[PDB]
């Protein structure tokens, strides 16, 4: 009977690419992009602990 | 008028002239790249100030 009248529907709502989870950017250190706010280079040192002596 | 006899007769007058040609035109253009914008030190706005001195 109705031919013309019953529409087709088209979702609002783009349906959205899969990809994979992310999660190494949550699981490395993060402190070092406070001070690299500018430069091109972060230079990091380390303690060489003073040794125990008797 | 003494060489003339007495005679006088009107010349026409004419004038001279020069033009001003406005024919200068001239420009600054550059790029002030984002990455640079971030990791220098300070304010690159000197770059705009060089550029109206130079003109």
């Amino acid at each position: 009977a109705f031919n013309n009248f019953i529409p087709e529907l088209w979702s609002d709502m783009l349906l959205e690419e899969w990809t994979a989870q992310t999660v190494f950017a949550n699981l490395v250190n993060r402190e070092y992009e406070g001070i690299a706010s500018k430069g091109n280079v972060v230079h990091i040192a380390g303690v060489v602990a003073p040794t125990v002596k008797d | 008028y003494k060489a003339a006899g007495r005679q006088t007769s009107a010349d026409a007058i004419s004038d001279t002239g020069v033009d001003l040609l406005i024919d200068q035109e001239k420009s600054i253009d550059f790029l002030v790249d984002d990455i640079d914008r971030v990791q220098v030190a300070g304010s690159l706005e000197a770059y705009t100030r060089a550029g109206a001195t130079a003109l």
